[PDB]
């Protein structure tokens, strides 16, 4: 929160977020969205064994893909968007560890927790919106500006600053699980993977000075906080 | 010795730092440095010992640098490994030492001679091997271990080794480990500061000798001076184990 | 002061401590840096169910040998005859095969003695039955035809029906408190010599022969139904029974027949391809 | 040159030692 | 022998108007391509958010399959002179190399954006110690000699000092 | 170990366990497995050191089938009877053993010359008799003894003989007793896991030494792999009691 | 232990086991061998981070393939063999969710139980051993007869009771720990997945009445009673 004078090696006041066997550091202050609940009282009725959480696999921090911010970004322009999870197990990060338990399982609850970190210099200026809609299959073309972003669950970047932003992600979904694959074998009734979206838009345009640079990047990184596994099956490759 | 830890100014998580696993295969810790000055370095093997001189000399000096070995130098009677032994290594990075060292020395031979070890405290001087002191022709008549220094004898046939251990008679606090260049002609008095004295062996007849260097119990280093260039090829001498 | 020291003791100069046993004192000098540290065997260490002694290894019942019973068999026919001598499976002939474990560790010793165990498994079903005699005979022999003799030693009759297996313990009776091992303290003969009565006259001692048996006759001959099999194996296991002793070290009797190759330098010796 | 070295292809894995496949071995 | 874990310290020879984040790994056992960022981000990492603080630390894991690793250089090398060297040499030499797969990676996961008016490229130190359990053991003849200014004495003042 | 005992169901009546004749006739039990594998067993009987070799090596590893002569096969140096001394036969029904061996080694000779014994840690290989460390022509200006290993010296003239014991210096929990096939040439680091080091003496001139190994007072052996397929021919070499 | 007089559906006296989500009856009565110690102390030094294990997916009881037995084998003959854990993760039973956590660690200790499973008739007859060999790479072909068997760890099955039998199997291995597996980025210098191999061997032929089968049926299913996973890295395919 306060800064001190300078040393051999700058201002060291970092913080930093160890989780598992990863850790994240960040030069600034963070912001952090409010931890709000999950639905609780299905979980013990739509499964009559029990659930499994395999926490040193999934709670661990994982990057995903490296997002681009240029001069040319208008405000309410998508830089990125994730339908979750499925996005996280065959799009981004298809190696990871993480991944692992939903080649067994059908069925999950998850609970996430994103976040962001971005480096622009300290001669541009501008300011990124990060927010999540639950249960969003057939609904991602409306209350889908950055009104709406405003509005749901969000994180706010300033480019110039640096501030770490942090998402946490209940799952709020209308049913009691989501399926966590598709399959040749499985029903096609139902659309599977996807509890959740998560929209990176531009709030107000990336702006640089003279011979500065026209770009500078973002990085997300995801981390389940609570992921409950149901329904074993034969283990098979991710979607 | 400075650490450095005081320019490690990041205080972000880390991941653990385990368990040592020091004890763990056996209980014989090889880590102090004292211990390890204490176990012996070959300095000379089967070199000869001429009647016809005053004696063989061996300069009170620890292994280091000063007696390592280069490809294409001059051959000097010092064994060619020295300077890559542990404790040549050690005492590399300390160019401070006070205390005793201890010889071990062996007589080839089983014969009922005695062959005497003659002990010069510090006089100046820096030498080994061989040499006529005060360039005369005879030493039979007029030996060192016969003049009044501190002298000791082997008997081959009762035992043909020996250990003796030297002590610290010199007029400074330290003495000086090593130079950067042993053979530069500087300032004389500073010149042999790297030696405590002499240790010289005379024999009755001709016959040949093998001798052995380490610390002694009341020994200390100091004047840590940090690590220094260093080469190796080791990797070129042998296979991996992926052929 | 330089005051003399007059004491003194007499010697007696031996070149090593120790050397021909197995514990008391060693004079051994450590290749350490302290000449007192050792292995540490606090955290890996031999494991508890390992055996400690010979004689827990010749307490591991082994398979010793096999043989038939079928429908056929009459009553007082031998189905199993043989010398129990824990020295040498046989006095006439090579062996060759796997050796029980107390047959492998008494063929460390010159000597043994105290009860031997047996177990007989009948490898058949619930439509198996009849009778065996098991018999302990020492010194002297029953004739293969005469059952009766056998029938008046120490004796164990098995009724062979739902249960299919039978423990035996072998007594210890001889003449002497431990018997000497058949096999030899000490044979330098490595390629396989031809041998000769000169050799034989020269050899490190004189084969005890043992004329101990133990035989299984048949009782009641084995009346199995027709749709079940008319000949059944039975498996002979045997080891040491609790109070098996063994003394005297020696020469090992048996010794790896398989895949027996004599290590080579590891790579000077054309590893390297 | 030296038997011992290699073991047969048929009978062995890609580490130079019979095949847990290989059930004749004994 | 050696055993434990390893200190690594990143310092970053920048100013305040440097900033970007990389992210170091400790992989084992396996290696990731150099083009697959995502191989070496399933390891054991800590990203570094590089900015008014310029240096950051690293605690190499020790993870291997034996309690201690054993020295990839050799207990005793008689070579002296340079001697070329072939496959008899080695086959006759005093060990076979164990060499190791375990890497440390550092890559980038924001590209260092300074401001125009500061140097574009930045050198990073790496600095390198042993942790506080680091062990070693089994005396052996020293893998590294010095290679500077060595001179091997002489007798003083018999060997022509005397000018 | 697993007796079998689990498989002995039958519980119907049988004759008397007796009484044990051990220690009927002495004290001097001898079925403790520790206490056999702590008595010497001869591995080279009467073998020549060559002063133009680095030294004569020996693998740090306890005597067993690796060892075993078989006739018809190439000359080795190995005395032919190791692989039936009781020891080895112990030994062939453990793959496992941690802990120190010592080494009994004997010079025949009288002279005065010092003969080394060098120990070298876990370095992955397994020789054993005269090599050319990296295949060099001459060692006594780089004698492995005196390049910073532990080493131990030898002095015929006081005693021919010594007894050195050798430290579990390795990366493994337990050493690997023995191989199907000692010369097969399999993945690189596991071919030498069945030794803990090597030990190499190293002679002034060309002298005959003998060689025996037993366990150290440290030392355990485990991972019991039940009895091999054996082999006797013994009965046709002796004469029975009845002619 | 005790039979019961027949009832509607027969002798209804049997025993079962449950583990995780996987059961498994016994008609009969079943033979197991001694539960003994793994090596203990080195698990937190040869990995300064924690370990793992993910009891849901490996303490399952999973078949592996089926064993034939016939008239025609001889004692001593080899009817399966298994080099652990190698032969559970590529080549039986290799959908098998047990299999799932090999794929991200490097290293592991493993301690499992072996259930067999026979079906022999009542008028048939025969006896199989099956036996553990700890750390047998390269040792696999010596100490390898029926005699060695009923040395180490075993179980023994009648061909007509049916009993069943249940081998379990401590880690004792000469390193800290096993490598899970080998790729093409790992060395060659060491052979990994293998600290142990499992003979099932004829001890007494099998044997069979006139007109009657002349084979049956044997079962394996294996399960990690412990099994413990260090050095996270991406995942991969198994073998
Ligand atoms: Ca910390
Ligand atoms: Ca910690
Ligand atoms: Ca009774
Ligand atoms: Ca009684």
């Amino acid at each position: 929160e306060v800064p001190s004078k300078e040393s051999i090696q700058g201002d060291a006041t970092q913080q930093s977020s160890k989780e598992e066997n990863t850790i994240i550091t960040r030069d600034q202050q963070q912001t952090v969205s409010e931890n709000i609940p999950s639905t609780v009282g299905d979980l013990v009725i739509a499964s009559s064994e029990p659930t499994q959480q395999f926490r040193s696999l999934t709670n661990r921090w994982m990057p995903i893909n490296s997002i681009r911010v240029t001069v040319n970004g208008k405000r309410n322009d998508l830089l990125a968007q994730y339908y979750i999870p499925e996005d996280f197990l065959s799009t981004h990060a298809k190696c990871a560890p993480n991944t692992i338990p939903f080649e067994t399982y059908v069925y999950g609850k998850y609970e996430l927790e994103m976040k962001f970190v971005a480096n622009g210099n300290k001669f541009q200026c501008g300011k990124v919106i990060i927010s999540v809609k639950f249960d969003s299959y057939q609904a991602d073309n409306i209350n889908t500006g950055f009104q709406a972003a405003l509005s749901r669950p969000h994180i706010m970047l300033d480019l110039s600053t640096n501030n770490e932003g942090v998402l946490k992600i209940p799952f709020r979904y209308h049913r009691a699980f989501v399926r966590n694959q598709t399959h040749k074998t499985a029903t096609a009734g139902v659309r599977p993977g996807k509890f959740a979206s998560i929209y990176v838009q531009v709030l107000s345009p990336l702006q640089t000075g003279e011979g500065g640079a026209n770009d500078m990047f973002i990085r997300p990184f995801y981390r389940y906080t609570r992921a409950e596994f149901a329904g074993m099956s034969y283990k098979v490759p991710l979607t | 010795m400075d650490t450095g830890a005081k320019e490690d100014e990041d205080e972000t998580a880390n991941f653990s730092d385990g368990v040592t696993a020091m004890g763990f295969q056996s209980l014989d810790t090889q880590v102090s440095i004292k211990d390890i000055l204490r176990r012996p370095v070959l300095l000379f093997n089967h070199v000869e010992l001429d009647p016809d001189y005053t004696g063989f000399f061996i300069p009170i000096m620890p292994p280091s640098r000063m007696m390592q070995y280069k490809s294409g130098d001059k051959e000097t009677s010092f064994q060619r490994l020295i300077g890559r032994t542990p404790q040549a290594a050690i005492m590399n990075l300390f160019r401070f030492w006070r205390g005793s060292l201890r010889y071990t020395i062996i007589i080839h031979s089983t014969d009922g001679h005695p062959i005497y070890v003659t002990h010069v405290p510090h006089t100046g001087n820096r030498v080994y091997g061989l040499m006529k002191v005060n360039n005369l022709h005879e030493y039979t008549k007029v030996p060192i271990f016969g003049c009044g220094l501190t002298t000791e004898m082997i008997i081959p046939s009762v035992n043909p080794s020996i250990c003796v251990e030297v002590p610290f008679d010199t007029e400074n606090n330290w003495a000086v480990t090593f130079d950067e260049d042993a053979q530069r002609n500087y300032s004389w008095r500073d010149k042999g500061d790297t030696v405590t004295g002499h240790l010289v062996v005379t024999p009755v007849v001709s016959v040949y000798m093998s001798v052995w260097v380490e610390a002694g119990d009341d020994f200390e280093v100091s004047n840590f001076y940090g690590p220094p260039s260093v080469k190796t090829n080791d990797w070129n001498y042998a296979f991996s184990d992926e052929h | 002061d330089k005051p003399k020291d007059v004491s003194s003791i007499t010697i007696i100069p031996k070149p090593r401590l120790g050397f021909p046993h197995g514990k008391g004192k060693s004079d051994a000098v450590a290749m350490r840096v302290n000449p007192v540290a050792l292995t540490s065997f606090q955290d890996v260490s031999a494991y508890p169910d390992e055996p400690r002694t010979t004689l827990d290894i010749a307490r591991i019942w082994g398979l010793r040998s096999t043989f038939n019973w079928g429908s056929g068999d009459e009553h007082g026919k031998e189905l199993f005859n043989t010398v129990l001598d824990p020295g040498l499976r046989f006095y006439d002939q090579d062996y060759e095969g796997q050796i029980t474990p107390m047959e492998y560790v008494t063929g460390l010793y010159n000597f043994w003695s105290g009860p031997i165990e047996l177990r007989f498994d009948f490898v058949s079903n619930a439509f198996h039955t009849g009778t065996v005699i098991i018999s302990a005979e020492y010194n002297r022999s029953s004739t293969n035809t005469d059952e009766c003799q056998s029938h008046s030693t120490y004796t164990k009759t098995f009724h062979l029906g739902e249960q299919k297996s039978v423990h035996f313990t072998v007594p210890y009776i001889y003449d002497t408190v431990v018997r000497r091992n058949t096999a030899s303290a000490y044979l330098p003969v490595t390629d396989y010599d031809k041998v000769d009565n000169v050799s034989r006259a020269q050899a490190m001692g004189i084969r005890a022969e043992s004329k101990m048996r133990v035989k299984v006759r048949v009782v009641n001959v084995l009346r199995p139904v027709a749709s079940t099999t008319s000949t059944i194996e039975v498996l002979v296991y045997m080891r040491g029974g609790k109070n098996y002793a063994l003394h005297g070290l020696k020469q090992s009797t048996y010794w790896p027949s398989n895949s027996v190759v004599p290590i080579d330098s590891f790579p000077p010796d054309g590893y390297d391809p | 040159d030296n038997p011992h070295r290699f073991l047969p292809a048929n009978v062995s894995n890609r580490w130079n030692e019979y095949s847990s496949a290989y059930l004749p071995r004994v």
